[PDB]
């Protein structure tokens, strides 16, 4: 519940992502 | 079970099928390719066929064909009856009558079971484009038939004569199409059938 | 009155995943009712004219957008 | 005044309500079957309908739905009153009952030309006015205007 | 419309005694107002009505009507009955058009047999 | 880039098409539907060259040009402010709306009058949010042609958020 709520967006992770696309 | 038909391979680049649907792809299985179902042996095909998943993607398929755009029992003695062809005309240009006439109580006293027996002769207008020998062709024929007798048929070589603009005032009993009620005449008490 | 007597695809768009409650934030806060349409959206004129417009320029990159908020840090980052 | 158009007028009039209380006694037979059959016990030589019409409430071939009492006798009512105006119009009718004048007239007819104004209201009116449900907006008063 | 109504209501009442004040009228004035004299003006037909209506004003004058209210609901009912017979002769002729539509439907047109190439609404009585 | 053909016979097939095109610029890929109903060519294609300026070169020397099974190929190349205003005047011409408009702001398109309930209402297209906040304000709830006309945002819930004004001021820009 609270872990499957918890997750960052997948922009939020782009950003850590060289490659984004 | 096959009934000794040849259903070729789905690659052997398409004699008429039965069903154009069933096909063999590279391997030995059978295939519908409509449904993109596979069946092991020619019952299961039956199967498929009978059943109503192949029959909702075949009216799926005509609405595809639409998008991109009593019979059994009928008695036949095939009996010519005798038609009185005449060149008519009145006003204001030229039509055509026929006459025909039917039997004199000679053989309809064997079968009087109320079995369309209240439904007077039908005509339609038939393109040669279909024969059952089909080798020339390019004209109509006014053909008119009756449940017992014969078919018959009439040539009409001219595009179009005594094709009316609004005979009647526009009443609306189908019968059969705008042609029989607009000019046709069935009288019933002496089996004489008139169309003009 | 006149009872005279004489004498849907259902269980089909739960499958392939449509009719389904879905919004697209970017378009207008657009509903969409099917995964694999709001998956469509990515490539689409509209959607592209606000990306665009936006100053957050085309194609792939952008594709997983859903909010204007975060691929506008996304474009600073390209 | 042409008495020959308020005779005719008359004559209609008493046709429309005719076929007005003809119309109630086909959506529900009872109606006058009801009626008949209480007739035939104070005026015995009365002819009265063959049973199995009055039982299946069927006129001719079709049977017809079978209605509660408040609705009979309701439309009883307004066929009473329906009877007391044709009554009313025989009455009168019966104590009712060349060219240089057409052209006399048919000159006066050019009055007031400019009447613009669509006039579909005589017939309608009175067809209207003795009809089925004519009451509500569409319908939940089977009662006539 | 109240002018329409009314012309053709009063050429309705001459023409309904003599039918030659009208006859006289047409050549007389010339006027486009009583257009409807001829069978093909729509209205002409409604005429054909209210006339007839008239004529039959002249049939009982000199006699009163003396219904009573039982005769008057005798009517009513024997109306009624019609109405149904009416009804029922209608849902016969459905009918049996419905049958000459399955059979015309299911007959074979290939089965042809030719021999030759190249009013009738009076006909379609009796007498 | 992409280049949209037309007017095509289903006997041309695809390397038919690279041939042809070929001869005018590199073609970097080739679309040309196929009807599975049908299994025959639809008769349009869709050719993707390496850039739009061999694109609108093979557009401008391609067009009207070569002819195919007698028949000629063709080539073609391949958000805003709405106000609902309601109780409006049987007065009131579109064009009336357009000049009545034309004073606060450029409308991007032409009003539309529909009718509710009976109750004429219009939409009316803005190229600004902030014109179309200028027509509200001054003629929100006020008489024109004797009749109160109300002006507000039309529905997508209603037109205006806050994200509106953000995505519309870069669509302005
Ligand atoms: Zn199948
Ligand atoms: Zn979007």
């Amino acid at each position: 519940k609270r872990r499957k709520t918890e997750k960052p967006s997948l922009s939020q992770l782009k950003s850590q992502v060289p490659y984004p696309q | 079970l096959s009934k000794g038909e040849n259903v070729p391979y789905t690659f052997q680049d398409e004699q008429v099928r039965s069903n154009p649907y069933i096909y063999k792809n590279h391997s030995g299985k059978l295939v519908c390719k409509l449904c993109n179902t596979m069946h092991m042996s020619w019952s299961s095909v039956e199967r498929h066929l009978g059943g109503k998943k192949h029959g909702l993607n075949v009216l799926r398929r005509g609405i595809s064909i639409e998008k991109s755009s009593d019979f059994r029992q009928q008695q036949k003695i095939i009996e010519a009856k005798q038609s009185l062809k005449n060149n008519g005309t009145i006003p204001g240009s030229v039509g055509l009558a026929i006459q025909v006439n039917y039997s004199s109580e000679v053989k309809e006293n064997s079968v009087d079971s109320d079995d369309k027996a209240k439904v007077p002769p039908l005509i339609r207008i038939v393109s040669g484009l279909e024969l059952s020998d089909t080798k020339q062709k390019g004209k109509k024929f006014l053909v008119i038939a009756y449940e017992p007798f014969e078919n018959i048929a009439i040539e009409l070589p001219p595009n179009e004569i005594l094709f009316s603009e609004n005979n009647d005032m526009d009443n609306n009993n189908d019968g059969v199409d705008e042609l029989n009620k607009k000019c046709t005449f069935w009288d019933a008490i002496s089996k004489l059938y008139y169309v003009q | 009155e006149g009872a005279e007597q004489v004498d849907m695809p259902y269980w089909l768009y739960k499958l392939h995943g449509l009719d389904r409650e879905y919004r697209c934030e970017i378009c207008s806060n657009k509903v969409y009712n099917g995964r694999r349409t709001f998956e469509r959206h990515f490539n689409e004129e509209r959607h592209i004219y606000h990306l665009r417009c936006l100053g957050i320029e085309p194609s792939s990159v952008f594709k997983g957008i859903t909010k204007i908020k975060e691929a506008q840090e996304l474009w600073k980052n390209m | 005044m042409n008495l020959l158009e308020t005779r005719r007028s008359l004559l209609e009039e008493m046709e429309i309500i005719e076929n007005a209380i003809a119309e109630r006694i086909q959506r529900n037979p009872e109606l006058y079957y009801h009626y008949i059959q209480e007739s035939s016990k104070v005026f015995p030589d009365t002819k009265l309908p063959r049973s199995s019409l009055i039982a299946e409430n069927k006129i001719y071939k079709f049977k017809k739905v079978k209605r509660k009492r408040k609705q009979i006798i309701l439309q009883q009512h307004e066929i009473n009153i329906f009877l007391r105006d044709y009554q009313e119009k025989q009455q009168t009718f019966n104590k009712i009952n060349f060219e240089r004048k057409l052209q006399q007239l048919e000159k006066e007819l050019k009055n007031e030309d400019e009447n613009f104004e669509l006039d579909i209201n005589s017939k309608k009116d009175k067809y209207a006015l003795f009809s089925s449900s004519s009451d509500p907006s569409r319908r939940t008063n089977i009662l006539s205007d | 419309s109240r002018r329409d109504m009314e012309v053709i209501k009063l050429t309705a009442r001459y023409y309904a005694k003599d039918k030659s004040i009208v006859e006289q009228m047409i050549s007389k004035d010339g006027e486009a107002r009583l257009n409807f004299m001829n069978s093909s003006h729509p209205l002409h037909k409604t005429f054909t009505d209210f006339v007839a209506q008239y004529k039959r004003v002249y049939s009982f004058t000199g006699q009163e009507i003396k219904k009573s209210k039982r005769t008057i609901l005798d009517n009513c009912f024997e109306r009624t009955q019609y109405w149904e017979f009416e009804k029922d002769k209608d849902r016969e002729h459905d009918k049996l058009v419905e049958l000459c539509k399955i059979q015309f439907a299911a007959i074979p047109w290939d089965k042809f047999t030719q021999v030759a190439k190249f009013d009738l609404e009076q006909m379609r009585l009796r007498r | 880039n992409t280049v949209y053909v037309g007017n095509i016979d289903p006997r041309i097939t695809k390397e038919q098409l690279y041939e042809l095109f070929i001869q005018i610029n590199p073609v970097l890929r080739i679309k040309y539907p196929k009807d599975k109903v049908l299994q025959a060519y639809q008769g349009y294609a869709f050719i993707e060259f390496y850039n739009q300026g061999d694109a609108q070169y093979a557009i401008k020397i391609m067009n009207n040009t070569v002819r195919l099974y007698d028949r000629l190929i063709k080539v073609r190349q391949v958000p805003i402010a709405k106000l609902f205003i309601k109780n409006l005047a049987d007065s009131i011409d579109s064009d009336q709306l357009v000049k009545i408009f034309n004073k606060f702001g450029k409308l991007i398109r032409e009003p539309e009058i529909f009718y509710l309930s009976k109750l004429k209402c219009a939409y009316v297209y803005f190229e600004d949010f902030e014109k179309a906040d200028l027509a509200i304000k001054s003629l929100n709830n006020q008489l024109v042609a004797n009749n109160r006309i109300t002006v507000d945002y039309a529905f997508k819930n209603g037109k205006g958020n806050a994200k509106y004004g953000d995505d519309v001021d870069r669509l302005l820009n």
